[PDB]
């Protein structure tokens, strides 16, 4: 299907804050307008929202693992 | 052979700390800014030439 | 020693400091574009990051990415090379305050000698000769101007202080156009720098390029290698650059060196960086100072025997410098040939994929570049593509050897500018050694019916 | 200078003559077999010919097509090179008297001294210590044999005076099996080398190969430059070369060097040729001397500055040595790694074509070769197929360099002897410097249940 | 055809002596047993014998231009 990536590099965080829970998780679908993830950069905690509306069926990083431009981040069927 | 890698992933564990009030954004663009820059041109993010608030004094 | 460090630029200088890096055991980090995904200083590096789409702008200029990167891996500094970030002095400010170490000199040294006109007031202050001129930025004085420019001598050439690769010049032949000459030059300095600041400066019509290699630690050493000569030029482009430069006795290589020296303690120069000058008639006009590692910098190793990459990554860790001024020698001659995906005359790029590629190798010849089979040259970037080198005993044998090695060396799928050099080695006068800067100009001929 | 000469011999030392006598403007002439008839220095070369077929006895070793090639091509001189028709006095002999200059040693030299028994007399009668031994060829005096044995000390070696390329030596373990041993050393260097002459020689148990390089025009001038150490081996074949050797203090350097100089001016020598030697607890014991230009001549190249075969062309035309003793000087280190198309590991030669091939180039890094993408190696002759080698400041940065360059190279379609240099580069003792020949035959292990 | 060649390298002549008639010419054909030309090589005048009986197509060469090994010398059809 589609596949949504980082536009920018930076620390990947799901969790907005230290103890929060996830913006998004597996299962429960999105729609276009929503954040998915939060790409940390200079401690400007930005958020990445998708663009077509389908299930989430997986995500391909975890917290803490740094990720670079263009980054695929989750595929949605 | 080299010309041919495995295209391997980045070891999260590495951490660097930049400070925090050093750079800045702006939502009109979407640039981050350096914001001793953005200070110095008066407030204007010289990227999209966006005025932003300012401080009376 | 500097635990890592990121390359910030692409290509031959990539991969040149990646060799260093990997010499001096210091792990390193590639920051390519994806377009630049299988470039060969990124496939031989440790860790490679994307910071943006092809165009440079958007990516390998995204300061913002490449601090990014920075941050993420871990680094304690960053190289920037030579062309993308390596004269901004705001890069070199946020890399400096966001917690990294810049590899190179300090910001401040890159905004007083990025802009021209006050690198050559600074320098006319310490002592290093100037080329008559407005010694001032231009303003809308008309009277004065035209008042300089009779006082200097014309022709007269305008040049943007904020202008960078040989563009941005124009020649003004007479007060006729001076005034429209200087707004459309200021106006392409606009379009393409961002900055306006236009000068005016003496022209001449004989020079022989010239420039002095120094390395200074900013702890109050400055040194001065061998010389250089890049006479050879197109389109103010160098092509063929000889170092040292034929006829500079050793009395005014050291005196020049020593004025040149004094400058970098007085600026409290840091990193490695070049005074370029003009020379005639036995005399030294300084014209710029190119603040970072320049291209040809090789020719400088091979007859001085330094690694200049490794003196810079040791002066970012804090080493002072480790070298004396009297240990530095100059044993011999070299000669340098770029090679760049152009089409031989008409100097326009050619990118494309390169299908088959065969190195020179032999005695004193050196070959700098990524290229490789199957590598399809981006048509996003600079057209150089190799930094080939040839070295020997004398001007006679490190030509003669340039000449086999361009026998020797193959590259097929896009036109390139070996003939061109082929041609050049060829030269009744080049092989003499000592063309003005035009003689490629002149060459170039005009006109026929 | 010599107007035209024949490149007798093929590969890396043929294309390295090729660019040194195109260097000093010599036209080449290529004498090439019939499968070697795309090799890179044939194709590189003004005129080519075909002497014979595949085999080496049929078309490269027969001398009279070599002689009616050189005549027919109107050349004064011949190259021989190393391998081939380096040693074979009587080629020398013949090459003199048909009319044509034979590059190297006088043919008289080549017969003193490639009886290695004679060599050995010769060297004791000019100062040069030697190994104990025989101090003559082995006869049929059992008796004589086992007291000589007796007075070095066991264990011993049988070495065949005419043999070479590492063949035709074996080790006596006791007078148990001297007889038959000596019998079958003999009948192995009569069937391969056709010369039955064997010597008895001490065996040393923990040696460091030297062997220091020295240039004599034959008119009573006789220099040494750097010294060399061949240390690592395999079957007695060396696999890896530094130049110059550690540990070895200038005095030793000049002690060594002074008695050989002398001795180059006895025998009148003429040529580039080498000393051969042994070394351990500060000693020196002669053992050879490739009365040629060795394999690992870069090495002192790149650390002395002097280029080897280029001197050789300059005695051959008559020029006496150019370059003093005094001003001979050795300034760094260096290192070179032989590539051969054998098996890793079972040593088996695996000729093959190449399909992608990709040069290391760097700063420092010197790449001799022939091969290239499409170039079918010839299953017909010695598996060398590249002399590389990485310069440096220091052993540290030399082998850096060589790591390095070992990652970035490619040979693909041919097992190749790299893995094995990589894992030799990486050997602590090695880095370290200094190890016994055996080093690498001690690594090798045994069996294992 | 067939195409015999030099085995060895040397000068090629066809006149055994310096004015002599060529031991063969175009149009006439050889037999098995027969001298085509003369290979010179240190003054030992050597001679080539065919193998295959057949007309003599063409000469691949001159006199006094110097030939390799199994350098290619006439064509039988
Ligand atoms: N005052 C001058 N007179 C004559 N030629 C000049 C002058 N200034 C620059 N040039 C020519 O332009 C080249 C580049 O000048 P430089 O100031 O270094 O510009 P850039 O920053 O584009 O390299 C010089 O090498 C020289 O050939
Ligand atoms: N007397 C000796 N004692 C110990 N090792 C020896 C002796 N002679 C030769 N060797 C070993 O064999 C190698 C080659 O010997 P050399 O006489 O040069 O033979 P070759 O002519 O085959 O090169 C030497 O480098 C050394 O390692
Ligand atoms: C600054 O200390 C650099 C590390 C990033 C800290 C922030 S707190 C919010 C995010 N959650 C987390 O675990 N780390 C991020
Ligand atoms: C000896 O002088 C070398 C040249 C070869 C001479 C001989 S004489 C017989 C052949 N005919 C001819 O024209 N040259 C050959
Ligand atoms: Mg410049
Ligand atoms: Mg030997
Ligand atoms: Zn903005």
């Amino acid at each position: 299907g589609h596949i949504v990536r980082s536009p920018m590099v930076g620390t990947f965080y799901r969790t907005p804050s230290p103890d929060a829970k996830a913006f998004i998780e597996v299962g429960q679908k999105v729609n276009v307008g929503d954040t998915l993830c939060i790409v940390e950069a200079m401690k400007m905690m930005n958020q990445i929202e998708a663009d077509k509306s389908g299930t989430v069926k997986a995500i391909l990083v975890e917290s803490g693992q740094p990720v670079e431009f263009d980054e695929p981040l989750v595929v949605i069927e | 052979s080299w010309i041919e890698r495995i295209k391997s992933n980045i070891t999260p564990t590495r951490k660097a700390s930049i400070p925090e009030g050093v750079w800045t954004k702006c939502d009109s663009c979407g640039q981050v800014l350096y914001r001793a820059e953005l200070e110095r041109n008066l407030e204007v993010c010289p990227k999209c030439d966006h005025h932003m608030r300012m401080t009376a004094r | 020693m500097l635990d890592k460090i990121v390359i910030a630029n692409r290509g031959e200088i990539a991969l040149r400091i990646l060799r260093a890096c990997k010499e001096l055991g210091i792990k390193t980090v590639a920051v390519h574009s994806s377009a630049d995904r299988d470039l060969k200083h990124v496939l031989l590096a440790d860790e490679t990051v994307c910071i943006g789409p092809a165009p440079s702008v958007k990516s390998y200029l995204n300061i913002p990415a490449i601090i990014s990167a920075a941050e993420i891996t871990g680094a304690v500094a960053i190289h920037p090379g030579y062309g993308f970030l390596s004269e901004n002095a705001n890069f070199a400010e946020q890399v400096e305050r966001s917690g990294f170490i810049f590899i190179g000199p300090k910001a401040e040294t890159i905004r007083l000698m990025g802009d021209k006109v006050s690198a050559i007031a600074a320098m006319k202050k310490a002592g290093v000769p100037c080329v008559p001129g407005s010694d001032g930025p231009l303003g809308d004085d008309m009277d004065k101007n035209r008042a300089i420019a009779k006082r200097i001598g014309y022709p007269v050439i305008i040049k943007a202080s904020g202008g960078g690769g040989g563009r941005g010049m124009r020649v003004v032949r007479g007060d006729a156009e001076l005034a429209q000459s200087i707004s459309m030059t200021r106006a392409e300095a606009k379009a393409a720098f961002s900055n306006d600041m236009v000068y005016m400066e003496k022209y001449l019509e004989n020079p022989r390029h010239v420039e002095i290699q120094v390395l200074a630690d900013g702890q109050g050493n400055a040194i001065y290698l061998a010389e250089r000569d890049c006479s050879m030029q197109r389109r103010h482009q160098k092509v063929v650059e000889e170092a040292p430069a034929p006829g500079i006795t050793p009395e005014l290589r050291r005196y020049i060196g020593e004025r040149c020296a004094k400058a970098c303690v007085d600026i409290g120069y840091r990193g490695a960086g070049t005074f370029e000058f003009l020379f005639e008639n036995g005399e030294f006009y300084f014209i710029e100072m190119n603040t970072r590692i320049q291209v040809e910098h090789p020719v400088t190793e091979m007859i001085t025997g330094v690694d200049l990459i490794k003196e810079q990554l040791r002066i970012a860790a804090g080493q002072p410098l480790s070298i004396k001024q009297e240990e530095v020698h100059v044993r011999g001659h070299a000669v340098e040939c770029r090679i760049n995906a152009e089409d031989p005359n008409t100097f326009l790029p050619s990118p494309g994929k390169i299908t088959r590629f065969h190195a020179p190798g032999g005695f004193g010849v050196r070959w700098e570049s990524h290229i490789y089979a199957g590598y399809t040259v981006p048509p996003y970037y600079d057209s150089m593509i190799g930094k080939l080198i040839c070295y020997g005993e004398n001007r006679d044998v490190a030509i003669a050897r340039m000449k086999n090695a361009l026998q020797e060396l193959i590259i097929d799928g896009i036109k390139t500018n070996v003939d061109l050099q082929i041609r050049i080695m060829n030269d009744e006068n080049f092989q003499h050694g000592g063309t003005n800067i035009h003689y490629l100009e002149k060459k170039l001929g005009l006109q026929e019916k």
